[PDB]
């Protein structure tokens, strides 16, 4: 069969801005044709870790939703995003489940998101009560509590915003420099698999 | 909840929020060192004036946290580093008068400019101008006047300021809960809390004095050995039986006698092994130099230099038009951007830097790892020791024939080892009396055990007793002669320099066990040996995340600094020594016997 409607991965990957880590995006994609070789033969990126499924056959199942999970973050933290890790961005920022099918794309991306003063427009979130739960998303900017003292809304003394920015600069070692990641999510459900790899002839 | 986790927290906030403050500070420096314009220079101390609030505001915060009721030792120790007052425990008054005497001996010293009565039309400065008199004229009387007035103008302007530095400092230290500034500097080097590890400020001083009894016999056979070829030198002036005048070792101070070299060589006729032309032949640039030396570290297994560090490094002069600092730095700037800052010729000279400067930076890339505030070395003396382990491998025949600057049939007989052996005492052994004198003094005058009056009467007599240097004439109180020297004048500590040297044969007797070499200490050659490598990589991950005393025990083996490595390096130049010294007297007589 003749294939037209290609999922649009260029609205995620050539994005000309990224969210920050602590409001990373979610794109579901749904009722197109997902080419994946075409990420797979690219060598734009650094990694291309895929959890669950190989990549050789991703052009060949379906999938019912594929969710697109967009982000920044540091070139150490890259290794965070994988089941069962623990750090900052693990536990406080993107949390990813054990049994997790998908795949987590990042590359380097100095030359987009730094600029010679800084960019500091991507934000982690640093303190949170309790660790998040997979796919979960927290948005809040109420002030983190560390110590029995009543916070009472003012950022003083063991009392401290959740929100940290990050800095970036050009000259920045390869641990330090902005990575954007991209995490793709693949489920199927009991409706029917719409999001299915191209037939080739 | 605890007081522990509310501390990990704020240290958390700290190393976050100060990372990037001092990458800022530390790329305005930057920026000023390459590029020496005034906007830069007041971009600098904006950046430097916004760290130094900001680390004042984070020293207030952590304060607010007792250290008894934390049980972690990284904590504990981050927590230690920030929680010290320094000078703002003093009055405003009082601080205020302290930095402006600091600011005004650093003038006097930088800007002071000294020449002979009657030709006043044009003086000369320290640097370049009384150094080359100093290293390399052979006239009595010159010397004597160069040494006399610039101690004369210097002490002179110099010695009420010390009188009012010394006070200042111990009322500092005495409000930060010390004996004395002595026991502020001696600091850096005590451990507590660690069962067995522990060390004490008082054992340093002890520790000091037991190795330097051990250097003493070394130091007395090369004493000697100098006293006679300069009394060959100079006929009448130097006694058999006395000390060396204190205008002849080379040296503005004493610091090194590596300038006598030419005057003391045991076989001038045999030839060096100066690689310069070798290098001038092949048309080796700053930039093969460097890559020599990341081949080097790449041998022994350590990690090779980042992108950043080659992109963004300056290691040729840039030009007349822009304007640099001269000296070789090593740059951690933070956030992984390491860089070097060397206007690098084709010297040996610069290519032994270049090696020592990479190892700064192998140092500083072990411990990348470590939170912010730990990010430095154990001690003070392991920075140093590492560069210089590196750069007494990287001059060894072995290395240069290796690497191919060196005829594959040189031919390397005991004469031209006994020569490099003594160039390296003249270098690193001498400088250990005048080292271990000048701090005992300073420990003494800050303990208050030499009164103001008997500085300079006590001073020499330490320098005759200890380092064997007698003064050509007499000096009273209106003097201050240790302070024309660049590291008491600028409060640096001076310690450093005798630790360093102790530990640079420590960790080369390990890394050449390690590495199995089979002769002699001054032989080995650590290249391709990955174990010795993985032994000092042990020690540089850690950082100061672990006391200096368990660091000497990952490489080493022992738990305290030893003077047996240093004495196994020098073993053949001591023999021979002692077999040229049975003419000659060993050792010095105190009195007045050569001239005063
Ligand atoms: C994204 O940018 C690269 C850069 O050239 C381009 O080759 C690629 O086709 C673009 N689209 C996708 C989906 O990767
Ligand atoms: C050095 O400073 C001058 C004057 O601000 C500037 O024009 C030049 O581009 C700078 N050069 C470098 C290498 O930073
Ligand atoms: C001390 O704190 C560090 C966090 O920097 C932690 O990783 C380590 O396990 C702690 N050590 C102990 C003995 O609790
Ligand atoms: C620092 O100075 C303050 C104010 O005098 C004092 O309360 C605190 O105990 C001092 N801390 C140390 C470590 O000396
Ligand atoms: C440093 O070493 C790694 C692995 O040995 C290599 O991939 C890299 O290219 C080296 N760096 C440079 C600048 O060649
Ligand atoms: C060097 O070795 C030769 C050969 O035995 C010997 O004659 C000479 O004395 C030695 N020189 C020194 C300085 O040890
Ligand atoms: C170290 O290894 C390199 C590469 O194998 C070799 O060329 C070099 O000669 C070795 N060094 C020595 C001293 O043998």
């Amino acid at each position: 069969p003749n294939i037209t409607n290609l999922c649009p991965f260029g609205e995620v990957f050539n994005a000309t801005r990224f969210a920050s880590v602590y409001a990373w995006n979610r794109k579901r994609i749904s009722n197109c044709v997902a080419d994946y070789s075409v990420l797979y033969n690219s060598a734009s990126f650094s990694t291309f870790k895929c959890y669950g499924v190989s990549p050789t056959k991703l052009n060949d199942l379906c999938f019912t939703n594929v969710y697109a999970d967009s982000f920044v973050i540091r070139g150490d933290e890259v290794r965070q995003i994988a089941p069962g890790q623990t750090g900052k961005i693990a536990d406080y920022n993107y949390k990813l489940p054990d049994d997790f099918t998908g795949c987590v794309i990042a590359w380097n991306s100095n030359n987009l998101d730094s600029k010679v003063g800084g960019n500091y427009n991507y934000r982690y979130r640093l303190f949170r009560k309790s660790n998040l739960k997979p796919f979960e998303r927290d948005i809040s900017t109420e002030i983190y509590q560390a110590g029995s003292t009543p916070c009472n809304g003012v950022q003083g003394f063991n009392c401290y915003f959740p929100l940290q920015s990050y800095g970036f600069q050009p000259t920045n070692g390869v641990g330090y420099q902005p990575y954007r990641v991209v995490v793709l999510s693949f489920e199927l459900l009991h409706a029917p698999a719409t999001v299915c790899g191209p037939k080739k002839s | 909840s605890t007081i522990e986790e509310q501390a990990k927290t704020f240290l958390d906030k700290f190393n976050h929020e100060a990372e990037d403050l001092f990458y800022q500070s530390s790329l305005a420096s930057w920026n000023y060192n390459t590029n020496i314009t005034e906007e830069n220079v007041q971009n600098m101390n904006n950046a430097g004036d916004k760290w130094s609030a900001f680390l004042k505001e984070q020293s207030t915060l952590a304060q607010m946290y007792p250290l008894q009721e934390i049980q972690n030792l990284t904590v504990k120790l981050q927590l230690q580093a920030l929680q010290q007052n320094g000078s703002s425990v003093l009055s405003e008054d009082k601080s205020k008068r302290l930095n402006t005497i600091l600011n005004t001996m650093s003038t006097i010293y930088s800007t002071g400019k000294v020449c002979n009565p009657d030709n006043p039309q044009e003086c000369l400065l320290l640097e370049p101008g009384l150094n080359e008199i100093m290293a390399n004229s052979l006239d009595y009387n010159e010397r004597l006047w160069a040494w006399e007035s610039w101690r004369s103008e210097v002490g002179k302007q110099l010695r009420p300021l010390y009188e009012e530095y010394v006070v200042l400092k111990n009322e500092m230290a005495r409000a930060n809960h010390y004996e004395d500034y002595g026991d502020y500097w001696r600091g850096d080097y005590e451990v507590n809390g660690v069962d067995g590890y522990d060390y004490s400020r008082g054992q340093l001083i002890e520790d000091v004095e037991h190795t330097f009894e051990e250097i003493k016999p070394l130091y007395e056979h090369l004493h000697a050995y100098v006293r006679a070829k300069l009394m060959n030198a100079y006929p009448s002036y130097i006694s058999p039986i006395g000390c060396l005048p204190a205008h002849l070792l080379g040296d503005m101070w004493g610091r090194f006698w590596t300038n006598l070299y030419s005057l003391t060589v045991p076989f001038g006729q045999k030839p060096n092994i100066d690689v310069t032309d070798a290098m001038v032949d092949q048309a080796w640039d700053a930039q093969r130099i460097f890559k020599e030396a990341e081949k080097f570290f790449v041998s022994v297994g350590l990690p090779n230099m980042t992108q950043g560090f080659w992109e963004n490094s300056m290691l040729t002069d840039p030009g007349n038009v822009q304007k640099a600092v001269c000296h070789p730095t090593a740059w951690d700037l933070g956030k992984g951007d390491f860089r070097i800052l060397m206007c690098t010729k084709v010297t040996m000279d610069d290519f032994l830097t270049a090696h020592h400067e990479m190892g700064h930076i192998q140092y500083d890339m072990a411990y990348a790892a470590q939170p912010f505030l730990l990010r430095n070395g154990a001690n003070e003396g392991f920075h140093e020791a590492v560069g210089e382990i590196m750069s007494l491998s990287a001059a060894t025949p072995k290395h240069l024939k290796s690497i191919g600057l060196l005829s594959p049939d040189f031919q390397e007989d005991n004469e031209t080892e006994i020569n490099f052996l003594l160039k390296q005492a003249l270098t690193i052994v001498g400088t250990l009396p005048f080292t271990y004198m000048l701090e005992k003094w300073r420990w003494m005058v800050f303990k208050g055990e030499i009164p103001k009056d008997q500085w300079m009467k006590k001073w020499w007599e330490m320098k005759r007793e200890i380092v064997g240097v007698v003064e050509p004439v007499p000096h009273d109180e209106t003097y201050c002669d240790p302070a024309s020297l660049f590291h008491v004048s600028n409060d640096y500590s001076f310690i450093r320099y005798y630790t360093r040297t102790l530990y640079q044969f420590q960790f080369q007797e390990a890394l050449c066990q390690a590495a199995k070499h089979e002769g002699p200490l001054h032989k080995c050659d650590i290249s391709n040996s990955t174990e010795a490598g993985q032994k000092l990589f042990n020690m540089l991950r850690l950082g100061k995340s672990e006391p200096w005393t368990l660091a000497l025990e990952n490489v080493v083996g022992a738990k305290n600094m030893n003077v047996r490595p240093l004495l196994n390096y020098f073993e053949p130049l001591f023999t021979w020594l002692k077999d040229q010294n049975k003419n000659s007297f060993v050792g010095w007589s105190t009195d007045w016997s050569p001239y005063a």
